[PDB]
Formats: C-alpha cells, structure tokens, sequence
C-alpha cells in the first residue's frame, strides 16, 4: 500500500499534479522450478 | 542534517526488551499546514498505544520506559515561505480556558484534548501555548526551527525524563511535541495552497514490565 | 554566588497564616493548616519555573495574640505526616498519639522552629503532572492547639514562615506570564490575554 | 537600529513581504547582584 | 567567493595609523535597480568624508593614503534575470555633454556630478561611460560580472594608485566605482519589480598626515 | 555526471583509422519536446552519413566498424516537470502498422521511416515501441532516466554490437536511440511551452575499409 502521509505542498505558479513510477524486480534469492509452456499466446 | 540531542543524554537502559519489531519507523499521517493554521501538539506515549506491536505491548503491560527518535519533515516548494518551531515539552499539561474561580464550575480539558491520540490536536491560543505560558521563551526546551528557505527537516533524540524510573504508559503522557507556525505561510496565486507535515518516530530502547494477560 | 538555586530559594519567607478562636459553643480550639508551598503568588511563580524539585524545609511559627500582647500560655504544635488522620476536635485522641510529633512552647518563648525532610514516595516533587491518578506528593499537616484544662478565652494568630534548604531542581521551563485563577490548576483566561510587553507608540522609536 | 540597505528584490510569482525574527540572550560576562522580589505579579 | 585583486598588488603602508575604528565595514545604502535603469558611479575618497571616524580623520587632516576592500552584493530571486558589470576606474574624470567649442560657453559638470557623495549618481549615456570612451573595452580595468544566475556578490581589493604618495582626500577623488546593467532586468508579472544593490567598503591600510585643528 | 557503460565493454579496435577529424562532438539539432509529444528515435550509422568528414569517409568506403559516445542534454527550468527515458536498442527494427496477413498487401515502413536521417523521426504508438514490444520492460536495454528534478543529462558509451566484425554503414543501421516522455511535460501558464533536447555523439574508435573512388 501507498498512503498520503502529510500533503503535497506546491509553491505559486507550479502544477500541483505529479506522477510516481513503480518498478519491480527479483533478488538473489529468487529461484524457479518446473518448466511449463506459457499461456500469453494462442 | 543536524541532530539536536535533548538535554545532552542518550536514551539508555536501566523487564522485557523487544528490540526487533518496535524499533521501526512509525510514520504518522501528514498535517495540512495552511495560511490561517495555529499549531499542533502530540502527547507521545499515547500516540502509539493503538498502532501495532508497540500498542499491543504497551496496553497489555503495566510498567514502561523508553526514549524516542523524532523526525519532522516539511517539504514545500522553493516559492513558498514561512517558518515552524518544533519543540518537545516534558510534562506538557494542557490548561483550561475560562474565567471561573470555583472548583466544579471552572472549565477543564476533556479526554480528547489532553490525550489527542494518533491524529494530534490543534491549539486555540498559540501565543500562550494553551498553558498560560508565553511561547517567546519556549526556546528553553529542546527545539529546532524549520525555516522553509534553509532546510525541510528536524530531528530530536529525546531521552526518558521522569521522576520514577517506571510509569504507566496509558494514564501518564510523559512529554509532548509542539509544532507552531511562528511566521505564517505565504505564496503567490497558482501554487499549492497547503503544505504537508510528516512525522516519523522511533521508540529507542523500549522496556516493558508486568504484563496482565 | 547569589545566582545559584541554593541562594535563589533559601530565604525565610512567609508561607501561611493560621487563625484560632478557642471560644464557647464553637469550641474548636484546634487550627489545622494543610501545608502547600503554592500559597502566595511569588513563591509559586518561582517554583513553577522548574519541573522537578527536591528540598528540606525549616518551619518557624511566630504566634501573637489579637491585639499583640503575649501572656505565658502553653501551645502544642503537631505535625501530622502524610497518610495519618487529622485531628477532629480540641481533645480528640489524635492529639495524644505518639506517631504525630509535637512541640510544646509558651507564647513568651522565642518562636518555634522545626525541620521537615524530603517526604515524597517519588524521587522528587513535581508540580506539573500530565496524566491521571493532580499527583500524590504531599508534605503533611500542622495542627495547633492551646494546651490547657479550663478553656482559654483568647484568640491567637500564628504565622508560618518557611525556608527551603538543600534545593535541587530539574527540567527548567518558562516563567508563567498570565495571571492565576485556581490553586492546583494552571487555568488562564481565554479572553483578556495580557501581552508580555507593554505597548509603545511606533516601531521606529525608543520609548 | 535596522535599516534598509538596498532593496527587497523578488522574482515574478513570489510574495514581496517577509518577516524577521529577533532573538536575544546574555553572554559569559553577564553577572547579576542584589536579590529582590519581582513585580510582574500582584 | 572569488576575489579579483586589482593590478596584482596588495595595499601596503609606506603619519598616524588609526588601525582600530576605521577598518570597519562601512555599508552604503542600497540602490534600487529596475528595468529602465542606466548605471551608477561612486567617487571613493569623498564617499566616506561624511561618515563617522573616517570622515572626521579625513576632513581634519591634509595628507591621505589608503587602499580599499570593496564588496558589492546584489540579491535577487531565482526567477529574475540580468547582468551587472562592476568595475573600478583610476582617475575617473566625468566629461561634459555638449557641442560647444568655446571655453566659457562649453558645458562642464557641476560639483554634485563630479563628487556625488555618499548617495552616488546615475549615468546619462552609459554606452560612452559619460567620458567619450566606449564601455565595450571597459574590461581593461579591474572588473567583475554580477550574473544573476551564477553568483550575487563581487569583491575588489584595490591598492593606492596615484603619482604622488600623499594627496588631499577632499579636492581629489582617487578612483571611482561603476556598476552598469549590461543585460537589462527581466521578470514575469507578480515578482519584485526592483532589486536592491548593497555596497560595503573597508579602508584597508589608512594613513593620515598634517592635521589642522 | 554518471556514465552507463553499455554491456560492460569498452569500444576497442580489431583498415584505416582517421583518429583526428572524426573523433569530434557532432551535435544534432534540438528537438522541441511539448505536452502532447510521443517520442523520438534515431538510427545511428546513417545519422552521420551526411555530416562532414565522417559522412565522406563512411559513404566512400565499404567496410565499417565503430563505437559511440552519446550525450543527451535536456535543459528545462526549475518549474517544469516530467521524465524522459533514453535507451539504445541493438537492431531496432521498425514494424509496420496494419491488420493484413497477405504478403504484398500488408503494410511496410518506407525508407524515410526506417532510416530517418540527421533529423530523426517520431513514434506513432510509443506504448508498443512501434515494434509490437511493450516499453515497460524496455529497461532491459542500456538506458537512463532524464528526470527533470534530479539531472538534465545522460550519456551512453555503446560498443560495436554485430555478428560480423565488418558491415556496410549505408544499408544496415546497427542500433538505434529512443527517447520517450514516460511522464508528460507539465508547467504553469507563463513559462516556456517547449523544452529543447540536444544530442551530441562522438564516433569512438572508427575503422573504415575498402574505399571505392
């Protein structure tokens, strides 16, 4: 989850709307087992 | 950043010690500071009596002793201007506002005013700190200035200040925090009309005793 | 040297004034005075400058008559420690108790003088207690009576002068500027807030 | 005294009104003598 | 900050030496720089002939020799833009503006124009430095650029430049200062329409001689 | 600045070597990035086939091998906001947009779309990189974020990535550049409505072979 803590303050002559990009990856502990064909294709 | 060590003493031990799940950054919700705001105060050992493992291990016990590491961020744009005064106050007793000298007719603060909880409370007369004491010399306490043209952060490492080395964490708020906008907020039209204030606290060196199941 | 706490507090001021009648149908005779150091505004303002304090006390009883002439009459002062019951009448049994220390002194003698040590269950006195049980720090009582057999027909007027000794203080706090309204509560007035600096004409002068 | 030296320049979209807080204390040479009761109280 | 040492020589001695009350930062009043401004110049050894101990010890004496440590601040917001050229000029002779070749009919600058005093004076034709000399090569003097996107300060340590090692400080202005807005001031609407310029000078290594009571 | 070395390999040698007039900073024209922009891509070894000595020595030869040192500046004011993703793509094949399965009726990109030249070309569907491949995982390539609140520059040292150590520099674009505005451009009214993007490239370690007069 990702919560508004206090506010989003902005000085005059500035747009008060921004964006946040989320990224994600695995780590060194990530291990995979049992091969299987995918299902994104038909 | 510059750390103001409260009264020159590190929070030390003297009872169980969690040391794992309670030494984490509890982050309170942000307060929207505006033009006509007055200030905010927080009674500390009952701010975290409803939040997770520290609230569980502070409600189900009877004796309590810990220090605190405070962090107050206030991130505004480079076109806003103003100043805050963040200060801890040991034994911050809220006074009642009235003009009556009779015992059971004089006003007294309620439970929600003395113990605000995890959402804080606002002042009514910030010039007298709601205690009949002028704030101009409130710099006698540990304090920092959050000036919106030099920095945006403050930090106070506050030790355990009490006359008895163990005390109830439910019926006695040890010390309070007070943020006050000494210089008001000013901004040109078209900017963000409210500035968020974020507070994160870390219960350094917690000790609990006498747990009633 | 005269700026330390031990010289800022140690000086025999006046704490209390106790009346006494010893009459007929209102045969009270005794005069109990619960002892607190927050009687007069000066000492309260000097003692609420700090959060924790620790001290011994010297108590001096100066007893006069109504007009002022003093005749030789025996007087009993009795210190009721915290927790012990107060005396209810002039000749109750709480006057012949051995636990409650007494001082027997005449009027023509020099004023009485006793010393009371630190008597709090905590490590120091605290005036500001943020929480729920005013705190439970107390000093005691000082009930005084005319020792006689046949009722004395005079009305005295004792003065209780206190001097603090071996004073230690902790956690300083700002000095109360607003007026007072109650004894055990720092209640100020919402309206009519007095400014801590008198007004002048303008900001570009030196008045 | 506290004098305007040059000006108070301000860029566009910025309030041209600020404040100055004055603070004051004693030094290591400050010495006090003759005790006396105050007169702030009545 | 970066200091431009004028002509690579430190102001040195060679007569009384005050050394106490005259080596202090004399701060002149700020000049309001605007859009349509032209520039400013100051004749130095008669700027401080009316200000305090240096004015007293420079009016009541007859011989004079000192250097100077200049400081020119120009604090503007991060949304204003422009550029200044601050330069010292040895023997800065103000020319007269006219087109007459006759001796007592040609114009000449008055006393207030040649010696402006502690309030300075503005140019009339900054392209010719009011001396018939183009300012494009005025960078031959000791000089700095006050660019409002890199810095806001300039400093010039200027030694004693004169043909005679002692000279009157009242009837001979040694050298002048000239600030010129090469690039004009620009700002969006809603900002501060004028930028202050502050000048503080320190009379390094002053020497006075022949005092007439 | 921080340099992202592509695939951890420096461009090295293995044919003439100019080493003098081709190792210079070729600076392309700036692209005007606006609110409703989509992105830009450049096929590299035919961007510089028309510009000076490198174009002359790459058109009149037959074999070619070099690396590249890229530099992408994007200078905006401190009140604009947005983000760019700059990434190199080896063998960046532009796909055709259509819904036809027949060989000579399905669409195909023209010569100006596959080889844009020294003026670049814009995307049509930046969500699929105009290749049927989603850009969300386009971070698998060497890449940087040009975030307009942290930095304004990016640099990619890209080596020679090809299956044959020599190849024609006219009929085979080795790899492409792609700048994409992931977060759009936002600004209050009264600011500059378009931000320039400047690209300078340096052909590190060029080798040419088989020149036909």
């Amino acid at each position: 989850t990702l919560w508004y803590q206090t506010n989003y303050v902005v000085p005059p002559e500035t747009p008060g709307e921004a964006y946040i990009i989320a990224m994600g990856a695995a780590q060194d502990n990530f291990t995979l087992k049992i091969c299987k064909d995918t299902d994104e294709v038909t | 950043a510059n750390i103001v060590l409260a009264y020159g003493e590190w929070p030390e031990y003297c009872p169980t010690r969690p040391d794992v799940s309670v030494n984490r950054f509890y982050t309170l919700d942000s307060k929207m500071w505006q033009e006509n705001s007055t200030g905010w105060y927080w009674k500390f050992p009952d701010v975290l009596n409803k939040t997770g493992v520290f609230g569980q291990n502070a409600q189900f016990h009877y004796l309590y002793r810990s220090g605190f590491c405070l962090h107050v961020q206030c991130n505004a744009s480079k076109f806003h201007q103003g100043a805050l005064l963040v200060a801890v106050i040991p034994e911050f007793v809220i006074a009642g506002r009235g003009s009556n000298t009779k015992p059971n007719e004089a006003p007294h603060p309620g439970f929600t005013t003395t113990f605000p909880g995890t959402t804080g409370a606002t002042f009514h007369d910030p010039y007298v700190l709601d205690s009949g004491v002028p704030l101009s010399q409130a710099l006698i306490y540990p304090h920092q200035w959050i000036n919106l043209r030099t920095n945006n952060c403050a930090t106070v490492i506050v030790p355990y200040i009490n006359a008895v080395p163990f005390d109830s964490a439910i019926n006695h708020s040890n010390f309070g925090l007070i943020v006050i906008p000494v210089s008001p907020l000013k901004y040109s039209s078209g900017a963000t009309t409210a500035i968020p204030i974020t507070i994160t606290i870390a219960p350094l060196n917690s000790e609990f005793g006498g747990l009633r199941q | 040297l005269e700026t330390t706490i031990n010289h800022f507090f140690s000086r025999s001021g006046l704490v209390g004034v106790v009346n006494l009648t010893d009459g007929g149908t209102d045969t009270t005779g005794y005069a109990t005075w619960d002892i607190d150091i927050m009687g007069f505004v000066q000492l309260r303002r000097k003692c609420e400058m700090f959060t924790y304090m620790r001290f011994n006390a010297e108590f001096t009883f100066v007893t006069t008559t109504k007009n002022g002439e003093a005749r030789p009459y025996m007087l009993q002062y009795m210190y009721v420690p915290p927790g012990a019951p107060k005396p209810t009448g002039r000749d109750a049994f709480q006057w012949q108790t051995a636990t409650n220390p007494s001082v027997f002194v005449k009027l023509t003698d020099p004023p009485a003088q006793v010393s009371v040590p630190f008597m709090s269950p905590a490590s120091a006195y605290q005036w500001f207690y943020d929480g729920y049980p005013c705190p439970n720090n107390m000093m005691g009582t000082f009930a005084v009576r005319v020792v006689s057999r046949e009722a004395s027909q005079l009305k005295l007027q004792t003065r209780v002068y206190m001097k603090l000794k071996h004073v230690r203080a902790w956690v300083p706090r700002p000095i109360r500027s607003q007026p007072y309204l109650l004894k055990n509560f720092p209640n100020y007035d919402s309206s009519k807030i007095t400014n801590s600096a008198r007004d002048r004409s303008s900001i570009k002068q030196a008045n």
